[PDB]
RNA sequence: AAUAGCUUCUUAGGAGAAUGACGUAGCAUGCUACGC
RNA sequence: GCGUAGCAUGCUACGUCAUUCUCCUAAGAAGCUA
């Protein structure tokens, strides 16, 4: 603001004006001095709002800008991660037998239900008693889906472990059911 | 979108996108290299163009920020101001940015167009970053000089090494070399398919060429040829590591004394130990790939890389390495490409041992404790900082010998190169030598390495078996009798009219000459087959013929006389104006109309 | 940014920034610190300092509250108030601050610089708040007089593990033991950088030294080694637990008969059982951790700690637990420290062994039945703030003696401490009473604790096991090699030489001297591994040797004449000077070379 | 740690309107110095 | 009768400052209902 050329003619203006005064010539100096500090600090008006003005349009730009950058940093974070995922994934099925199955199938469509049903290679039953656990996976090997499987590890509802000789009929109640038992296809 | 200045490192969002590689420029330093040069675009996180439609002014010196985007001085809006101002143009961080006067050498770079020695000179002998910019600037002008040129269509194809195939019409022949690797392709209708990769080579006369390829997939007489590119990729890691020095052996656990023939190695093997990277000069003929697997033994608990530039440097590393090996080995480098066959021996994807060979190029995400480098007198800017980028390793060693030759080139037209302005190792292994000298020589004749230690060595390789009949008879050359733009000289040629006889034991012998056309018109009426030394650096014979040609500083140049002097067992005769070179070499000098 | 006024227990908001701590004030006490004090930098939530530009008025006496910013007197805003004023500090909390009368020994506390025993003599007498604030603020002071003292530079290269040090010329020179380590920064010009962590060791000859520094960096002549740095956190928690008592025992099982070789200690193994807190004094040489172990056992399953505060003591005592208790036991004293080494047993980082054994700078923070903190005549009132935190346990015992030798406390130049004053454990124990006594000492040649009766002590002790073959040759000193202050009489030493070899079953002695580097010169030519008194002061052995040095203030303490005697079980010789002292020891010395 | 709708509160911004005051220009009227 | 000038007053336009109002946007904290 200061830095505008009608800032030091006004300035100079009104000095130059109180010094007149201070002489006390006849008053047509006074209405000289009253126009030129009038149009002084018209332009003054004029350029001090024109500042004020372009002060907001700059921070306006300025944070614009930030916001855009933000947007394109974290658009690149995320499409990294969503192809990291996409591959470290595709990269563990078991791409043997599904190759089998799949060019098997008369088209290239199969449901997909089947897919983990005959592909997979494990399996986590989830047992919440004694007598389903009698009744679907006893022992040491089962049947199910038509296939053999067979136990590797019993793991209880506080992710431990318990010997497979613990769960019995009158061992029933110090086991916090439910019993996540996993298996391995064989 | 937000970078670092390529001088100031300070965060910045300015690109010069009237620079072909758009590098991240912070305030003040962008505006110095657009006061001053034809580079009039800037691109912000948006582009600086009048927004205006129909205003197509591109300069930002001529833009006004208005209400929230930039006009030309024309369509501006009242409340505007100019993006140029106080030497900063405007871009995010403009309190932050720090600058620097540096513009100089970066304007160069920004400026010279890799046509000129003086180029490459500074362009090798300037600050870190601008070295990889130059790097990845020149590796893109070569890039799209490749692509400026085109086609080529099969004439006839005679058979599967025997090929008749014209090249575009009314284009600058791409010349017979191997570097240039062709992509055919075969238009159905309807889906023209890519048929592979296939490499050319200057037969036994013109215009038939042979020729290897990647698939056994025959071409046609329909097929048409360009040859391979790709997009040059952006780079992170140094050219060269900072030297690290150790008073033990970190980590690296030897043998006990197995393979004690390697004894005159093993006491580099310690300093390899000692240092944390280094060099090694090798001239032809020494313990080379000796040295290396014999420290791969003598370092067996410890993950190696082996690399070079072509497939023809890499399986010639690889054999003899094959050798003192177990095998329980990897050379693993191509699944799909190598237009000539390559590694046949294990897998494609399991970074299964500890010792693999491979070339720079091509190398997948590995580690290991050391990476040597020979063929490094090949090598320039750009596979250094791959490498780095590649293989954090923790020992590295560069083999090689700057005597040897430089790269094709082709933009250099004013002037040559020099070794130690090659590239960075070379310029280490000049100013301040190898640090480790290898001797010596032991296949080549002695009287071909102390006779010519005298030239750029310093005397200080020696080898065996001197005899026999190596003298040097210099002809008087004629005049230029060049069908092509090379010279054919046919009276150097005169000297071996009366020759293919009084050579009773020499019948068998390899005529070599450095122009490709003096290799053509003596296969048009020849004797024996003809294999100048870019073919070679990787094969040998038993005697040879080189004849020289016209008296220009192509045919002096030391470095090609010693790659094509070292290249034989027994026999060798140099004919040349000669007029000090056979000076600093000493033999029985003979004279043409004589046979003594 | 609240806390409580140290003194008043108020809620302030401000700090005093000339004082070391910057410890919270309130208003009124803070005013009172600043105005008789030459400290004026007092911190609200925003500093009190003038905001007008290049205005660095910082007497917070001469400031202005404005309108949102406080000013200087020239400076000030039209309307504001005065800061300073009848008697207070506008402050948070301005009305609510009661404020004390506890000036005077802050001020002191405050401006004290420590190198007079006024300040330990006060600390351990003044209130626990202050006592805590004065531990911290003599810790941080000690620390940054660490700072005072110099860089160490190279001067030669000669080897991996012999280098010549070089002290910058005109400070003060830094002990060379391994209490010292320094991070080695090297200057390109270019990448100053750390290399790692070094200490040193000086040779049998000078200026060469031996060394070790945690990484093997190769060591260039552009390298150099500056001092670590250290801090201090500040802690809360009491120092001494206000007492208690009851009628009953809780928390704690009695035993019916176990371990009756334990017998004489059970009348006092239930009173502990019955109090909060409580201590034993043991005379040199008595029963102590004897008890310890035996009320262990009393108290089988109680889950009981161990601390100390030498590392040498700590390790005495946790092989003794190993001699008599299951393991079952575990000392978790120290991974990767120690210079001095220590336990290879049992886990570090479990919290899970019943009886734990653990180090001060090592303690975790767990709970337990009773723990037992030994040798109080050590450690400060700061160190008791930490054991004290850390832990927490039901019943509380410590074990020590006022009689043993105490902190270094290398600012304390003028002056001595009284075995009271050593902390206030230490004081309690030179109270109405140590509250529980048992003296014996028979671990020792009854002869020389006959004499130890003779010493300080007012002859109230009995042994066992008198004889034999004791001594003390005072031979004059010889020339002191003090290359570090502490002493080096090899001349002394210079005697030893007809003790190497004439002993025929005195072998396996252990060595005791009073400064630091007469051990070291006894590590230098050596005949057996020795010792440092500090390292004594809880282990017993068959032999002693005593070479001691010149009449210096620091080798006539009888106190530690009494640590280092006491150490002994059936031989010990003494070499001092020794004007006065032989008349003191009754036993039958000799001479030189009368030795049969 | 969902979809949607309503409502209380706080801040910033913009826009608009009213009001009052200051200054510049122009328009109208009057009084008067001067000139014809 | 006219103009130059000055003063005073009314009117219009513009450009500043303050008060209020209105609306719209944005952002945030809390509640209720299906
Ligand atoms: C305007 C206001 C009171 C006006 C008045 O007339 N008071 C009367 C004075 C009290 N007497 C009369 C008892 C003496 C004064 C008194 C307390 C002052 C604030 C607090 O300190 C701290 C706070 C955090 C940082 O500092 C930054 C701002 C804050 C808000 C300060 C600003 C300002 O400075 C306050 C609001
Ligand atoms: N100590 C040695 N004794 C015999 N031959 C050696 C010795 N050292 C190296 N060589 C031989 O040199 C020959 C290969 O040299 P080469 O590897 O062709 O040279 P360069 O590697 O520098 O290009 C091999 O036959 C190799 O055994
Ligand atoms: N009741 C006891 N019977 C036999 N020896 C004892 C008895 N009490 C303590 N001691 C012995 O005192 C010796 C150790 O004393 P020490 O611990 O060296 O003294 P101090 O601990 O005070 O420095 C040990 O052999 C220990 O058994
Ligand atoms: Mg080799
Ligand atoms: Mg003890
Ligand atoms: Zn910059
Ligand atoms: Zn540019
Ligand atoms: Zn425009
Ligand atoms: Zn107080
Ligand atoms: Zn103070
Ligand atoms: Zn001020």
């Amino acid at each position: 603001f200061s830095s505008l050329p009608s800032y030091a003619a006004f300035a100079t203006a009104q000095e130059a004006y109180e010094q007149a005064v201070a002489n006390g010539d006849s008053e047509v100096v006074l209405k000289k001095l009253k126009k030129s500090l009038n149009v002084a600090k018209s332009e003054f008006d004029r350029d001090a709002a024109m500042q004020r003005k372009l002060e907001k349009m700059a921070d306006q730009a300025m944070t614009q800008m930030y916001k855009q950058a933000r947007s394109e940093d974290k658009r690149a974070k995320v499409t990294s991660a969503m192809q990291t995922m996409l591959f470290t994934m595709l990269r563990k099925l078991d791409n043997d037998a599904l190759n089998n199955i799949i060019n098997n199938a008369r088209d290239g469509c199969v449901p997909l239900n089947i897919i983990p049903l005959t592909t997979a290679a494990k399996l986590m039953v989830v047992i919440p008693d004694y007598n389903t656990y009698k009744n679907t996976c006893d022992g040491t090997t089962f049947t199910y889906a038509s296939a053999l499987w067979e136990i590797q590890q019993v793991v209880d509802a506080d992710s431990k472990i318990v010997q497979l000789s613990e769960i019995s009929m009158d061992n029933s109640p110090n086991l916090a059911w439910p019993l996540i038992v996993t298996a391995l296809r064989a | 979108a937000v970078g670092a200045c390529v001088l100031c490192n300070s965060q910045t969002s300015l690109r010069c996108g009237a620079c072909i590689r758009r590098p991240f420029l912070c305030c003040k330093c962008c505006y110095d290299h657009v006061i001053s040069t034809s580079h009039k675009l800037v691109l912000s996180v948006n582009p600086y163009v009048c927004n205006a439609p129909g205003c197509d002014v591109t300069d930002v010196t001529q833009l006004y920020l208005g209400g929230m985007s930039y006009y030309c001085k024309s369509h501006k809006p009242p409340i505007s101001f100019p993006l140029c101002a106080n030497g900063q143009v405007f871009g995010l961080y403009k309190n932050t940015c720090v600058g620097s006067d540096n513009v100089t050498d970066f304007n160069a770079i920004a400026t010279c167009d890799w046509t000129n020695a003086g180029d490459y000179i500074l362009a090798n002998t300037c600050t870190e970053r601008l070295k990889l910019f130059a790097a990845e600037t020149l590796k893109a002008t070569e890039e799209t000089f490749k692509l400026s040129y085109g086609i080529a269509t099969v004439r006839e194809v005679l058979s599967d090494r025997e090929l008749h195939l014209s090249w575009e019409v009314g284009k600058p022949r791409p010349p017979l070399n191997r570097n240039y690797v062709f992509t055919g392709y075969r238009v159905t209708k309807n889906s023209k398919v890519q048929i592979g990769e296939y490499t050319f080579e200057k037969g036994d006369y013109g215009d038939a060429v042979v020729y290897r390829g990647t698939t056994t997939y025959k071409l046609n007489v329909g097929d048409y040829f360009v040859l391979t590119s790709h997009t040059v990729m952006p780079l992170s890691a140094p050219t060269l590591v900072p030297q690290e020095h150790y008073v033990r052996i970190t980590g690296l656990y030897p043998t006990l004394n197995i393979s004690d023939e390697f004894s005159s190695n093993v006491a580099n093997y310690q300093k390899v130990g000692m240092q944390k990277y280094s060099t090694l000069q090798g001239p032809p003929g020494t313990g080379k790939s000796h040295f290396a697997i014999g420290l791969a033994l003598y370092y067996p608990s410890a993950r190696i890389v082996y690399t070079a530039c072509s497939h023809a440097a890499v399986d010639a590393l690889c054999e003899k390495a094959l050798k003192y090996l177990p095998i329980d080995k990897c050379s693993r480098i191509i699944p799909a490409r190598a237009r000539v066959e390559c590694f046949d021996k294990f897998k494609v994807n399991s970074t299964l041992e500890q010792y693999v060979f491979c070339t720079v190029n091509a190398l997948p995400e590995t580690t290991a404790d050391i990476v040597v480098f020979d063929e490094i007198s090949m090598a320039t800017n750009y596979d250094l900082s791959v490498v780095n980028a590649r293989l954090r390793a923790k020992h590295y060693v560069y083999i090689g010998d700057p005597a040897q030759l430089p790269a094709p080139r082709t933009l250099l037209t004013k002037g040559t190169l020099e070794p130690e302005y090659f590239n960075s190792v070379c310029r280490l292994m000049k100013t301040i030598g190898p640090d480790m000298f290898l001797g010596t020589c032991r296949r080549c004749p002695a009287e071909i390495v102390d006779t010519v230690s005298a030239l750029v060595y310093d005397n200080k390789l020696k080898a065996h078996k001197d005899k026999s009949a190596q003298c040097f008879k210099m002809f008087y050359k004629g005049v230029i009798t060049h069908d092509v733009s090379s010279a054919i000289n046919r009276p150097q040629i005169g000297v071996v009219r009366e020759f293919l006889t009084r050579n009773p034991a020499w019948r068998k012998a390899v005529f070599i000459s450095p122009y490709n056309s003096q290799n053509a018109v003596a296969s048009k009426i020849l004797g024996l087959p003809t294999q100048t030394v870019d073919s070679s650096q990787g094969s040998e014979y038993d005697y040879v013929i080189f004849t020289q040609t016209t008296e220009t500083a192509h045919s002096c140049n030391v470095n090609r006389f010693n790659v094509a002097i070292t290249r034989a067992k027994v026999g060798i005769l140099c004919i040349m104006s000669d007029r000090d070179l056979y000076d600093k070499l000493q033999f029985t000098s003979l004279e043409i109309p004589r046979r003594n």
